[PDB]
RNA sequence: AAUUGCGAUAACGAACGAGACCUUAACCUACUAAAUAGUGGUGCUAGCAUUUGCUGGUUAUCCACUUCUUAGAGGGACUAUCGGUUUCAAGCCGAUGGAAGUUUGAGGCAAUAACAGGUCUGUGAUGCCCUUAGACGUUCUGGGCCGCACGCGCGCUACACUGACGGAGCCAGCGAGUCUAACCUUGGCCGAGAGGUCUUGGUAAUCUUGUGAAACUCCGUCGUGCUGGGGAUAGAGCAUUGUAAU
């Protein structure tokens, strides 16, 4: 985290903690789907997930994406996690949790 | 005799006994300086009972810490808790009550671990 | 306000004191330094092949000044490595006693460490003076 | 090896007392290890 | 004048405290110089027995220093056998 | 489910039916009352009876309960 | 004379080893290099047994256990009654308690408590006479279970009368103890 | 939580249940108490800057104390208190104070109603195949119990750069240890090591022991390449325990 905040400094974000909080905000799926019974052919129904679970979900997606990106490359965990937090602090669809947030919300919108 | 307060501070079977006497403004942990704590990451944690009140509270006191048991993180939390306890006990027993309340308020408002002993013990494994 | 070993960092003291022992060179350095790894719980010999023995002696002298006395088995315990046994997990393995014996003979021949009647290698007061002086010079490197 | 009543099944071989876990709980109220927790 | 240390051990606290207090009372009533009853840690000898269970034993230890001649030491050591 | 056992209910109820005015809203004085007025062999079950006297005294000072 | 340490250790050995052979007490006297430990006894036919039993058993058990060769110490026996079952010894004890300033009630409770701790089916103490008053009084103290008619009176209950002389007058102690009929033997 | 209680009501009592009995946990700078535990002051003593100090050596140099180690006595917790819920009853839930507020948590304990459940190397002119050339008892050798197309399963180690190697720092606790024997071993020398030699301490809060464990922290080598990840398989020798190591 200390290396990552240093990187987000040197990548011209003077407020790296605000970069962290904006990546928390901009990568939280507001609504998702649950698997209701539905009578055999189990459809998925859009529930509106709790904002505490949105925080949990965003942190989980960011750590999963950073652990996917930092595995099997020369680029360090701090650089990959800083790249993800900068591309996810403002929605750019070059990070992980932006894409998967979009996927969960489009499944939720398709399935309400 | 130099006016000294002898006060424990514990963390996870890590007991750091602190001897806060009237001295030069000198701080030692196990005969090693507070500048040099064995983990580099936890270093400012030991500075957390120091700068939460101020630095002119320290020139009057020579501070001793001697440690038994624990690990690496456990001894760091033990010594910072022992520093806070010895400081407020010095400012209780010798210095007036109000300055002790101010120091205990500054410690309590940020981290109550520095004044209150912890309880996260490994349970008996329930046979 | 005594300038001593108790005030300086660990690795900085070992680097500085090993550098003084390299520039002096007045110790007992064996010929199997380029051959023999420091412990049986290792794969490769140390990378500072011409100068890991002085690093070893600096670690030993620092470890002796801080306490009452040491032995050979205690410094074998101190260096101890997690050794892989192939398909078996890691286990604690103590180091070689020959490196300890030759380091302590090199530092006792120069008059820094000495055998104490509790059967232990303690720091001599000349060694106390020398280590406190070079620790003072390490502090004066930081001005 | 059971040297008391030829009862090798479940020796308690620790400390050489060498009683089987059947007869160890026969003689459990003679040594003193009893039920506390 | 012989200085003898008596190291007492027991499983139960009441009889051990009674024996120690009798040593204190009798060595105090005829002016013997002595160290008080030093109470060692109760050692907890346990066996994990075949889930699993645990068998326990508390062992309590005291020791008392005394300075007395041979007659008084022998009569104290004989009478205090319990 | 902290259901009071039958001994605590009956003993506390009897100590309030016969010996009402000595008992108070405070546990620490009703505890000493149960120490002095009944022969309870254990401190723990005495605390059970005494706190149930305290709770029933809180209940009866609001209205007459069926004693 | 041997010490009470040896006597109490034989009490500890007998109380765990003579658990159902009637160990009432121990009488013991020491002559030069001979310690005579008479096992005072509830019923002695457990001690004597069938054609000479527990005395030989405990003698050889001490010789095998306590590392004694035959010839150093010697083991004896005497036939008496149980001190609790017998009304004579309890009447001696009641007379003793009344002569040492202990009242009727606490002495009766202590003697009846000792008899019921001994193992008697029941007992009764009858105390008559005058105690600090002019008018005479009598007091019954019965416990357990007793019978009063027939041949089992001759079989099972012991009776003992004692005239105990106090400073005011004389008191009549009547101790009646019912022994366990299962242990008749 | 319960057939736990309330209440209406062919009703009226009692038993074993169940709760309940035992044993444990945590907070006690308020007791009571210490060289088989520790802390501080203080003597003698070593080094360093000296301007007062820092690091210590010192199983008696003395003292005090139990702040920390420790033995108990007690204490405390009894859902204390508040508010929802409940015939506004026995009770439940949310919150506050509390060391501890889900029955603060676990396990042993009976009485009544099932176990041929497993033997006692048991006793009884018991029933019955022989009564022994049987080994049932003894030995003494050498091979097994490990063998391998395969199936059922648990574990250890990896597929690496939040990583491997090379250094440095060096953090615990439960245990356990020898007698009429060879236990735990400190230290010193030799050996690359394995190990060996010479002793010493401890029958133990004393010595091993402060078990300087591992994971961990830092700095360098590596540079994504079945690679410097992996370590399976196999060769060569050298040592240790064991009579005997294939």
């Amino acid at each position: 985290i200390k290396h990552t905040l240093d990187i987000i400094n040197v990548l011209t974000d003077q407020n790296p903690i605000q970069v962290v909080v904006d990546a928390i905000t901009n990568t939280g799926p507001r609504e998702d789907t649950t698997r209701v019974g539905g009578g055999g052919a189990a459809r998925r129904q859009a529930v509106d997930v709790s904002p505490l679970r949105r925080v949990n979900q965003a942190i989980a997606l960011l750590t999963i994406g950073a652990r996917e990106a930092a595995f099997r490359n020369i680029k360090t965990i701090a650089e990959t996690l800083a790249e993800e937090l900068i591309n996810a602090a403002k929605g750019s669809s070059t990070s992980y949790a932006i894409k998967k947030k979009d996927e969960l919300e489009r499944v939720a919108k398709s399935n309400r | 005799a130099v006016p000294s307060v002898q006060t424990f501070g514990k963390k996870k079977s890590a007991t750091a006994v602190a001897h806060v006497k009237a001295g030069k403004g000198l701080i030692k942990v196990n005969g090693s300086p507070i500048t040099l704590v064995e983990p580099e990451i936890l270093r400012f944690k030991v500075y957390e009972p120091l700068l939460l009140v101020g630095l002119d509270k320290f020139s009057n006191i020579d501070i001793r810490v001697r440690v038994t048991g624990g690990g690496h993180v456990s001894q760091v939390y033990a010594i910072r808790q022992a520093i806070a306890k010895g400081l407020v006990a010095y400012h209780q027993k010798y210095v007036d009550e109000q300055s002790k309340n101010e120091l205990k308020k500054a410690f309590t408002s940020y981290d109550r671990t520095l004044l209150i002993a912890d309880s996260r013990r490994p349970e008996p494994k329930k046979f | 306000p005594g300038v001593s070993v108790r005030d300086v960092a660990a690795q900085d003291f070992i680097n500085a004191y090993a550098s003084f022992l390299q520039r002096q060179g007045k110790l007992e350095v064996p010929g199997y330094v380029d051959i023999v790894k420091t412990s049986s719980g290792n794969e490769m010999p140390p990378q500072d092949a011409e100068g890991w023995f002085y690093k070893r002696a600096a670690s030993v002298a620092r470890h002796i000044y801080m306490r009452k006395q040491v032995g050979v088995g205690k410094l074998n315990k101190l260096y101890g490595g997690a050794k892989s046994r192939g398909v078996r997990p890691y286990k604690h393995i103590d180091a070689s006693g020959s490196i300890n014996r030759k380091v302590l003979q090199a530092l006792e021949k120069i008059g820094i460490v000495e055998i104490s009647p509790k059967g232990g290698r303690r720091i001599s007061e000349n060694g106390q003076r020398d280590l406190d002086r070079i620790a003072a010079q390490t502090l004066e490197e930081d001005e | 090896q059971c040297r008391v009543c030829s009862s090798h099944t479940g020796l308690i071989r620790k400390y050489g007392l060498n009683i089987c876990r059947q007869c160890f709980r026969e003689k459990a109220n003679d040594i003193g290890f009893n039920k506390f927790r | 004048i012989i200085k003898i240390r008596i190291t007492l051990t027991s499983t139960k606290v009441k009889q051990l405290e009674n024996v120690s207090s009798n040593i204190v009372k009798n060595a105090e009533q005829h002016n013997l110089v002595k160290k008080g009853p030093v109470r060692l840690p109760t050692k907890v000898l346990k066996i994990s027995t075949r889930t699993w269970e645990t068998y326990e034993m508390r062992i309590h230890k005291r020791y008392i220093d005394l300075e007395a001649p041979v007659q008084i030491v022998k009569r104290i050591t004989q009478i205090t056998i319990e | 489910g902290r259901v009071r056992t039958k001994t605590v209910k009956r003993a506390s109820k009897a100590l309030i039916e016969r010996y009402y005015p000595k008992l108070t809203l405070d546990f620490q004085t009703n505890k000493r009352l149960c120490d002095e007025i009944a022969t309870i062999q254990s401190k723990r079950l005495r605390n059970k009876i005494a706190g149930y006297t305290t709770h029933l005294m809180k209940r009866i000072q609001k209205g007459p309960v069926r004693g | 004379v041997a010490d009470g340490v040896f006597y109490a250790e034989l009490n500890e050995f007998f109380t765990r080893e003579l658990a159902e052979e009637g160990y009432s007490g121990v009488e013991v006297r020491v002559t030069p290099t001979k310690t005579e430990v008479i096992i005072r006894a509830t019923r002695t036919q457990d001690v004597l047994g069938e054609n000479g039993r527990r005395i030989n058993e405990l003698t050889l058990l001490v010789q095998k256990r306590f590392k004694y060769a035959p010839g150093t110490i010697v083991l004896y026996a005497e036939r008496v009654q149980d001190r609790g079952l017998s009304a004579v010894a309890q009447a001696e004890s009641m007379k003793f308690k009344l002569l040492n300033g202990l009242a009727i009630r606490r002495a009766a409770y202590g003697v009846v408590r000792y008899v019921m701790e001994s193992g008697a089916k029941g007992c009764e103490v009858v105390v008559s006479g005058k105690l600090r008053a002019a008018r005479a009084k009598a007091m019954k103290f019965a416990d357990g279970f007793l019978i009063h008619s027939g041949q089992p009176v001759n079989d099972f209950i012991d009776t003992a009368t004692r005239h105990v002389l106090m400073r005011q007058g004389v008191l009549g102690i009547k101790v009646k103890i019912m022994r366990d009929p299962a242990k008749s033997r």
